[PDB]
């Protein structure tokens, strides 16, 4: 019942000094050796340190780590803050034949500014209707932050069964993009007069709205 | 040097049995006294131990994942492979076969993570449909199109514009799983209006797991 404790959000500036730490809970941090692993996103993760003060050959001599035993918490010392330190890091136990991970900090560097989020709508298609299928695109683009409600309407009815959307992603020009998607029987598409896509962001609200033609 | 190379199937289905498979290339299985294990990374989440494994038969488990590890080792093939039983939707995670020099100690190498995901449904092909720009799809002196990719199984699906001619303004979403099993995505482009009736844009979208190939013309809406 031995668990690694880590703080999952750790963000600094570059340049500057930060602590990360890894407590244990019942065995003393001094017991076992404490592996620390830093991980870029989509790669395999990479020994930064290890005997919890000894550097691998490979890696800066800034990844100092330091054990405080009394408060059965094991430190790793981070100073010169760049770009490419950006990556998770888990530290490693070994308790008695049951390897233990730790719970993982981020290394933050501590980015475009608010950017329009052009709304574009499309009605489902004939090669759709003729499979017995409906479906009701809304694509979010060019925006920031990355944080945009939607909510689709028939005529005056929100709708809400079927909708289905997706996490904003960066784009390549710093900005996010986003989509939402409304699965919809043939028969309902053309029951209501029209049906509507509203876009809330930062306040402002971008609607456009689409018809059965 | 020395490199771990994982194998097996991509996809596993729930309450089956997984048969993931990491094979050595520059060194020996037996020689060296050296340890080998198994540990695995959900998306999002922190890595997990799963067990690790010598050349002879000493094995040794998680207590949240024992009575369902089976690891062996072949030295003929100088590889070794880890079957799971009872997988399940919670399973899905990054599976990593990293060298452990010392036991207690660092995994000097790791291996390239496969990517293993729990879904329950049959291998279906994607369903493609045009979507066509109008008068509501542009927004000032430019316009809108893509292609739409409902109800397929299993990630990923790449889409191609004009054979990969087009890539400016070319925006592929992230998958997003529906209601009832499959995903759905979407990529669109941004194209100036004036060319709507007068260049044609053919999206190329390929599911490679079900092998099923769709190429889908994207013309402007016509009123009926």
């Amino acid at each position: 019942n031995f668990m690694l404790t880590q703080p999952h959000s750790v963000s600094e500036s570059p340049g500057k000094t930060v602590t990360i730490s890894c407590t244990g809970s019942s065995g003393s941090i001094a017991s076992n050796y404490v592996q620390w692993y830093q991980q870029r996103p989509g790669s395999a993760p990479t020994t930064v340190i290890y005997e919890d003060n000894q550097r691998p050959s490979g890696v800066p001599d800034r990844f100092s780590g330091s054990i405080d035993s009394s408060s059965n918490s094991a430190s790793l010392t981070i100073s010169g803050l760049k770009t490419e330190d950006e990556a998770d890091y888990y530290c490693q136990s070994y308790d008695s034949s049951n390897v233990v991970f730790g719970g993982g900090t981020k290394l933050t560097v501590l980015g475009q500014p608010k950017a329009a989020p052009s709304v574009t709508l499309f009605p489902p298609s004939s090669e759709e209707l003729q499979a017995n299928k409906a479906t009701l695109v809304c694509l979010i683009s060019d925006f920031y932050p990355g944080a945009v409600t939607v909510a689709w309407k028939a005529d005056s009815s929100p709708v809400k069964a079927g909708v289905e959307t997706t996490t904003p992603s960066k784009q390549s020009n710093n900005k996010y993009a986003a989509s939402s998607y409304l699965s919809l029987t043939p028969e309902q598409w053309k029951s209501h007069r029209s049906y509507s896509c509203q876009v809330t962001h930062e306040g402002s609200t971008v609607e456009k709205t689409v018809a059965p033609t | 040097q020395v490199q771990l190379q994982e194998s097996g199937p991509g996809l596993v289905k729930p309450s089956e049995t997984l048969s993931l498979t990491c094979t050595v290339s520059g060194g020996s299985v037996s020689s060296g006294g050296y340890f080998w294990s198994w540990i695995r990374q959900p998306p999002g989440k922190g890595l997990e131990w799963i067990g690790c494994i010598y050349y002879s038969g000493s094995t040794n488990y998680n207590p949240s994942l024992k009575s369902r590890v089976t690891i062996s080792v072949d030295t003929s093939k100088d590889q070794f492979s880890l079957k799971l039983s009872s997988v399940t939707a919670a399973d899905t995670a990054v599976y990593y076969c990293a060298r452990q020099l010392w036991l207690r100690g660092r995994f000097d190498y790791w291996g390239q993570g496969t990517l293993v995901t729990v879904s329950s449904a049959s291998t279906k092909g994607p369903s493609v449909f045009p979507l066509a720009p109008s008068s509501k799809s542009t927004s000032g002196g430019t316009a809108a199109l893509g292609c739409l990719v409902k109800d397929y199984f299993p990630e990923p699906v790449t889409v191609s514009w004009n054979s990969g001619a087009l890539t400016s303004g070319v925006h592929t979403f992230p998958a997003v799983l529906q209601s009832s099993g499959l995903y759905s995505l979407s990529s669109v482009v941004t194209v100036p209006s004036s060319s709507l009736g007068t260049q044609t844009y053919i999206c190329n979208v390929n599911h490679k797991p079900s092998n099923t190939k769709v190429d889908k013309k994207v013309e402007p809406k016509s009123c009926d």
